[PDB]
């Protein structure tokens, strides 16, 4: 039982031990879910307070990373937040050598890459952070998920993190071709709330943002007016 | 050289002569100008040849390479950046002026002109090289906008044989090529059907009066055409 200690081995099975470990950071965080709609998309997350004495905007799980992109890292936070000053980088990479807002598909493509990298090498560890990828530049409305892996995949509505199983089977019944962005916003939250487990997390608040047609395709936090 | 880039509605139109030359002599007579980049963005270069063959080929890579990875056929505008970047980073070590002009269907038909110095200008045309300096008063007396396709590729013809009747440094064939939804058209007019030149314009058929006969008289009439 040598074979878990680098990243940069395989186990006989052709398993990478570091990667799912790191993903098991991820699935005792705290559940995100999102939903990609008509108009934009919608993220929600549950942050879970570690003191009753925070300023509200602390341990922000959602950042923007363009004009028209923002990720919500699920897992360990400052993990997350070196995934999202890449992000950025790459986005703003495109505006200037390119003079185009990065399309959501390619964006998601360079987090996963970025992600993939740190699962080869001896000398670094696998994040400990699921990234969730809203977006709406030209393409349209996209929602990604990338995670320690380095995977990507795109989705109607995900969920992520202890809560997710629950919350998939409530995902579930939406109707995807419909949902505007302003029924999600009140579904989503319904979902957080009811998944919420109130014996171990005793003081939570949620998070949620959106980038639709309304917000006039800028990512943004919705107003605190809508919960 | 005399290049030219001339929108229209759906399209444009990019234009120029054929001829490369060390100043005196032509080295080539039939060059060609008109360089692509994708399947329907275009360039004209002007200026160095070696340099401005570097550039194209160099644009050509990148945009290859992004409209892989996006998957998606590429913008004008984007072809016009990278260039106008790289025209831009090398300006004191090169001679180069260019025009981007393509088609794409988020903004139709675009026309950037690169000048020396590296800016990048969105324009409804674009005049360059040495020829270009004939052409201002053509444009500005002649042009239209609402042309269709048809009164572009014939306006820009017309455009570059005036430029080349009257530049030592322009001259050969004149090469078009139209780029609009549809496929590439591209255009050779030979000198020999050239719709302007001052060989075969009659008012200059008839020659200045520059060496009269020795006379009894001041008036002047014809030139001495044979020995007394």
């Amino acid at each position: 039982t040598e074979h878990d200690q680098s990243t940069d081995i395989f186990s006989a099975d052709g398993r990478v031990f570091q990667v799912e470990y790191a993903c098991k950071a991820v699935d005792n965080g705290s559940t995100a879910v999102a939903a990609c709609c008509t108009d934009g998309v919608v993220v929600a997350v549950e942050k879970i307070l570690t003191s009753r004495m925070l300023e509200e905007g602390s341990n922000d799980r959602i950042h923007a990373v363009d004009r028209q992109a923002g990720v919500c890292i699920c897992g360990m936070l400052p993990d997350g937040r070196a995934v999202v000053s890449r992000a950025r980088a790459e986005a703003e990479n495109s505006r200037d050598v390119f003079a185009t807002p990065i399309p959501g598909s390619v964006l998601a493509s360079r987090i996963g890459e970025f992600m993939h990298v740190y699962t080869t090498h001896y000398a670094y560890r696998p994040f400990g952070c699921s990234v969730i990828i809203a977006s709406y530049a030209d393409d349209g409305p996209q929602l990604f998920v990338s995670d320690p892996s380095g995977t990507v995949a795109g989705y109607y509505g995900i969920a992520l993190g202890k809560g997710k199983t629950v919350a998939k089977t409530e995902l579930e019944k939406l109707n995807f071709k419909s949902i505007t962005c302003d029924e999600a916003v009140v579904k989503l939250t319904k979902i957080l709330h009811d998944v919420h487990d109130k014996s171990k997390d005793k003081l939570y608040e949620l998070e949620v943002a959106w980038v639709c047609n309304k917000s006039n395709c800028v990512f943004q936090h919705v107003p605190n007016d809508m919960i | 050289t005399t290049i030219m880039a001339v929108a229209f509605k759906g399209g444009v139109v990019l234009a120029a002569d054929s001829r490369t030359s060390t100043g005196t002599y032509v080295v080539n007579r039939a060059s060609n100008k008109l360089t692509k980049l994708a399947e329907k963005i275009y360039c004209c270069r002007s200026g160095s040849a070696a340099d401005t063959q570097a550039l194209a080929e160099q644009t050509a890579n990148y945009l290859e390479s992004y409209e892989i990875d996006t998957s998606k056929p590429v913008n004008v505008t984007t072809a016009a950046n990278i260039f106008k970047k790289l025209c831009y980073m090398n300006k004191w070590n090169i001679s180069a002026g260019i025009i981007v002009a393509g088609y794409d269907p988020l903004n139709g038909g675009s026309v950037y002109s690169i000048p020396s110095g590296g800016s990048c200008v969105k324009l409804d045309y674009a005049l360059g090289g040495s020829g270009s300096i004939f052409l201002y008063s053509f444009f500005d007396a002649n042009y239209k906008t609402g042309m269709s396709k048809e009164e572009c590729v014939c306006f820009c013809q017309r455009a570059v044989a005036h430029a080349y009747s009257r530049d030592g440094s322009s001259g050969g064939l004149i090469r078009t090529i139209a780029l609009h939804q549809g496929e590439p058209e591209d255009m050779t007019i030979p000198w020999t059907k050239t719709p302007y030149c001052m060989e075969k314009d009659p008012k200059y058929r008839d020659l200045a009066v520059q060496n009269p006969p020795f006379s009894s008289s001041a008036k002047i009439t014809v030139n001495q055409s044979r020995s007394e």
